[PDB]
């Protein structure tokens, strides 16, 4: 419930992925890595990083093929500047994080730039995997989870999967079938409240 | 009651207005049909409607029920605005539903609206029937009381008071009932009497 | 829709010098329950401090509560 | 040139000295217009004292350059003083004419107020006038609350220096030039912060504000945020109204709100807005609604601020608590929400308050937002789940939180009660598979390469 | 002062049009005022140049650029054309009486112009 200084690094990595508009590509990742470190605290004792889940949706609308238009959940959707964004190279294959990329470089080739930007929209792809399953539960499953599903579709579109390649296709569309079952799954399992059943005293 | 000694009506906070009895210990009927606040009401006066009832809730409905059928209301009215005050004609057959910024006046004759007169700016508070039966006196949180005449509804005089009003009422003397003062309270915490004496 | 409730959270329990507990009763009611405070003294603390016996407790602003919570520690230093 | 202000110093005691005592005179009334250059040049120099000596030549020229016992003191030559001081980028110079006269005296005060309006009639310096315009926040109560002049406490009993309505309508002139003239951005987004405890009561009539604070509040963003004090400030003060106010309250708490700055004095201001007493239960069930839904994304430091006055307005308006203990009245009603799942009929993203159907929904938001992952806010989303004991908790002691207070919370405790460790720790905290050990990975190292 | 003026012209205030016509602002106030409310205007303005002599220069500034602004915003209401008629009268009343007026303008300015020319030589006397 409590510690002296387990839960301190938990703020730590809340007052970095809450705030902090990201400016580079450097921010995404370490933005990615304080959510990956979140979700294994947060394992098996099974609660809500909600910053976690705004952070991870603002990389995936702010990777941005096209534009993110309306009515994209009601997390703050904020404005990639230097043209923090994918552009059309979809031949360029999917790769794992190395942690140089908590480096600035503002002279960065942008073929070493779209090799970064797949990866980090692939392992934000499997974190949302990761956060579902170990968040289906958690009643508020289905007002949390469906900006999750409308960014995903909104990722799945004619002018956004021109710019993707197949594989991240593949992923966002097993993230589609796989948050469609959870959220059946969760509406037919969703019961009212009755909090206040209590016992009178004697 | 206007007529009957005994009988009295409530609209509370809940969905519920009710009829009580003055030597019973219960409610003698029970109306429901109100899905928010209801928080104005009254009896309508008349020789031939001598049971009924009007009230307007914050769920933007007039309901007028008859008190023999204890079902639903006989005649409903919905409008745009929450619905702050009430007061039927002392002819039985119009009404007037104070709702937002604009007044209402309604049949309950053939079941139509008649006009929705909007002349006040914040939410009018109180209606009040003047001089004999013939001019409505209303008050809103404008700090404007306005009186219209009853035949073709427009303004025909009005004042403006240092604070937004609640309550207003004109009063009267005695036989013939020649309006003496009419008093103003306030949310300020004033009630102010102006008072005309002939 | 929008009229000042200011004043309409009054019958709340206040807090005073020793006794944690004094609802709204009246003025000088609510002086009674103060242990060691009389009902006929609770009339003398009310006239100095120009409070009316026709209020509340609750319906005292922050500064007029204090002034009798003041006057309940030295009874002499107004004169009596 | 030390010595030239102490020459300064010396003409100055003598000037007043022979004010105070006072083809022949053409010149003794030279020798001011000759020393006003002089004292021009030393206010660019340390100008700080040649301000006192810039202050009391005023005085004596009040005091003694007349026929008449009316002290008349002169504007031309104290705008010409404001012009050099307004202009001259020294800071503790205007640090100096603010903290030692402005904000002590009152004569200095109004014709400070018509000089600045002259002077602006007639960017840097529109800066420095706004620094000094947004300096005087104290606003005199009464006419007999002015009772302290510098020269000429007038025996006219309806002088306008007696008078705070022209104290407060040459206030009110100098910054409708001001605002003629056109403000920048960061210059508006200080007015409409410190407006309606600084700025609107400085003015006779505010209702040129009220346009101002109406455009502004109707713009959107974060400035009509700023602007809803300004918009409270001119219904309560003279009852001006804004149109569709609580749809347009509705319309302002949204998405990202609840991560900015001034929701501290956005709440403080919602607690006067949802204590109203015409208030339907629709619609204080929708600003609970809205705000939970906006509660699944927001700060640990905002859902302190937020549970609380839930709790308030839950105890205030018992109609709303069936969004905490709604029971199914009909066992068909407990077949059908059986057999398919209840969806929830709370609908997002509409206009009116009056018509979203908050009824009927529940907080299952909060009732998620239990399982948060800091401890206290675990524990401030328990005062829905565990009873209405407490008659109200006051919002004072739950605002003003943010990162800095929830993380220096963690260090004001003691230094470390023996704390406990995690006992079995895997030698493959980064190896990326382990084969031989049958404990799955590390998701870090199944998504991160470490080579 | 375009809200404040709407909002005197639609609930028929007399403080807050009073309060907005006592003191650029005019013009802005005119542009920003609603469409519907300037025959309103007209007559508000009318019944105080009426009731008041003194306020003339104030309030044919008002009309003036209010008749330049919403021009055929007063023609898209045509029925309405009586709020200009009572504005015709009354400007007709205020015209009155100009010949005659100008004649005792003469007979007064020479009286003027002996009386400086007097102090002109008492001055110089």
């Amino acid at each position: 419930h409590f510690h002296q200084v387990c839960t301190p690094a938990m703020l730590a990595i809340a007052r970095y992925l809450g705030q902090k508009v990201p400016a580079a590509l450097s921010d995404f990742a370490v933005g990615i890595y304080l959510s990956i470190l979140a979700l294994q605290y947060q394992d098996f004792a099974k609660r809500y990083v909600p910053e976690m889940m705004n952070f991870l949706l603002n990389t995936l609308c702010a990777l941005a093929p096209e534009r993110a238009k309306s009515k994209l959940g009601n997390f703050p959707v904020h404005e990639p500047p230097a043209g923090i964004r994918i552009k059309d190279a979809t031949n360029t294959p999917i790769r794992q994080l190395n942690c140089g990329d908590c480096l600035r470089k503002d002279e960065l080739s942008p073929a070493e730039t779209s090799s970064l930007q797949i990866a980090i929209l692939s392992t934000a792809t499997a974190i949302l995997k990761s956060a579902a399953d170990t968040w289906h539960k958690l009643p508020a499953f289905i007002e949390s989870f469906q900006p999750a599903l409308s960014v995903a579709q909104h990722l799945l579109t004619k002018p956004n999967a021109s710019h993707l390649p197949s594989s991240l296709t593949s992923k966002l569309n097993d993230l589609a079938s796989h948050l469609s079952r959870l959220l059946q799954l969760s509406r037919l399992s969703r019961r009212p409240l009755e909090l206040h059943h209590h016992r009178p005293l004697a | 009651s206007p007529t009957e000694l005994t009988t009295l009506m409530s609209c509370s906070d809940d969905k519920t207005v009710r009829l009580w009895d003055l030597p019973s210990n219960d409610p003698t009927r029970l109306f429901t049909g109100h899905t928010d606040y209801v928080r104005c009401g009254a009896f309508m006066p008349g020789s031939a409607n001598s049971n009924l009832l009007v009230s307007g809730s914050y769920d933007e409905t007039v309901r007028v029920w008859d008190a023999r059928a204890p079902g639903g209301a006989v005649m409903t009215f919905k409008h745009a605005d929450p619905i702050e005050d009430v007061l039927p004609l002392p002819s039985g057959t119009t009404l007037l539903a104070a709702s937002g910024n604009a007044i209402s006046v309604l049949d309950l004759v053939a079941a139509k609206p008649l006009r929705l007169i909007t002349n006040h700016q914040k939410t009018v508070t109180s209606l009040s029937l003047a001089s004999q039966g013939r001019r409505v006196v209303s008050g809103s949180l404008d700090g404007h009381v306005k009186v219209f005449e009853t035949t073709s509804w427009n303004v025909v005089a009005g004042a403006k008071y240092p604070s937004p009003i609640l309550s207003l009422s004109v009063i009267t003397a005695g036989a013939s009932h020649d309006d003496r003062h009419l008093a103003v309270g306030m949310q300020s915490g004033v009630l102010s009497i102006r008072t005309r004496l002939s | 829709s929008l009229v000042s409730g200011e004043k309409t959270n009054f019958n709340h329990i206040l807090r005073l010098l020793n006794t944690n507990v004094d609802g709204k009763q009246k003025v000088v009611y609510a002086l009674t329950q103060i242990k060691g405070v009389g009902r006929r003294y609770s009339n003398l603390v009310c006239k100095k401090a120009d409070v009316d016996l026709k209020k509340r407790a609750g319906e005292l602003t922050s500064e007029e509560l204090e002034r009798l919570v003041t006057i309940i520690q030295n009874p002499l230093a107004y004169k009596i | 040139p030390k010595w030239s202000l102490a020459a300064a110093e010396a003409l100055c005691r003598v000037f007043v000295r022979l004010l105070a005592a006072g083809t022949i005179i053409n010149w003794l009334r030279d020798r001011l217009s000759d020393y006003d250059g002089v004292l021009l040049s030393m206010l660019q120099s340390l100008a700080v004292h040649a301000l006192v000596l810039a202050m009391a030549v005023l005085k004596a020229q009040a005091q003694h350059l007349t026929d008449r016992e009316e002290a008349i003191f002169p504007r031309s030559f104290f705008l010409e003083i404001i012009a050099v001081v307004l202009e001259s980028p020294i800071e503790h110079l205007r640090g100096h004419f603010s903290e030692n006269f402005v904000k002590k005296y009152d004569d200095i005060r109004f014709y400070t107020f018509e000089a600045i309006k002259h002077f602006l009639t007639e960017e840097d310096v529109r800066n420095n006038v706004f620094n000094l315009l947004l300096s005087i926040e104290d606003v005199p109560e009464s006419n007999d609350s002015l009772e302290n002049f510098f020269i000429e406490r007038p025996p006219k009993k309806k002088h306008p220096l007696l008078s705070l309505s022209q104290h407060k309508k040459q206030a009110q002139e100098a910054w409708l030039a001001f605002m003629h003239l056109g403000l920048s951005k960061e210059q508006r987004k200080k007015v409409l912060e410190v407006m309606s405890a600084s700025i609107a009561p400085w003015f006779t009539k505010p209702e040129m504000l009220m346009d101002f604070l109406t455009d502004c509040y109707n713009s959107g963003g974060s400035v009509s945020l700023l602007a809803l004090s300004g918009v409270f400030y001119l219904i309560q003060e003279r009852n001006l109204d804004y149109p569709e106010f609580y749809t347009k309250l509705y319309s302002l708490l949204d998405a990202d709100i609840l991560h900015s700055k001034y929701r501290s004095r956005f709440f403080r201001l919602l607690d006067t807005f949802l204590a109203s007493t015409h208030l339907p239960a629709v619609l204080v069930a929708s600003f609970i609604k809205r705000l939970a839904r906006l509660a699944l994304n927001a700060p640990p430091s905002a859902i302190v601020v937020i549970v609380p006055w839930f709790y308030n307005l839950f105890k205030k308006h018992p109609l709303t608590t069936f969004m905490m203990h709604r029971v199914p009245r009909t066992k068909e009603e407990r077949e059908k929400l059986e057999k398919d799942g209840l969806d929830d009929p709370f609908l997002p993203n509409e206009t009116d308050p009056m018509e979203t159907r908050a009824i009927d929904s529940c907080l299952w938001e909060i009732v998620q937002l239990q399982s948060h992952y800091h401890p206290n806010v675990a524990t401030i989303c328990k005062i829905i789940s565990e009873q209405f004991t407490k008659q109200a908790y006051n919002l004072e002691d739950f605002l003003d939180h943010s990162y800095g207070s929830l993380l220096e919370a963690e260090m004001t405790k003691e230094v470390k009660k023996p704390p406990v460790i995690e006992f079995m720790i895997p030698k493959h905290i980064f190896t990326k598979a382990a084969p031989e050990e049958e404990k799955k990975d590390s998701l870090l190292v199944s998504l991160w390469d470490f080579g | 002062l375009g809200t404040v003026l709407n909002q005197a012209l639609r609930t028929d205030d007399s403080d807050l049009l009073e309060s907005c016509l006592q003191t650029l602002i005019i013009q802005n106030t005119i542009n920003r005022m609603d469409s519907s409310l300037a025959g309103t205007l007209l007559s508000k303005l009318a019944a105080r140049m009426h009731r008041r002599p003194g306020r003339a220069f104030g309030l044919m500034r008002w009309i003036q650029w209010t008749l330049v602004a919403h021009g055929g915003a007063l023609v898209t209401q045509p029925d309405l054309i009586n709020r200009l008629t009572e504005l015709s009268r009354v400007l007709e009343e205020r015209s009155r009486g100009l010949s005659s007026l100008l004649a005792l303008k003469g007979k007064l300015d020479m009286l003027d112009a002996q009386l400086k020319y007097r102090k002109a030589l008492k001055m110089a006397g």
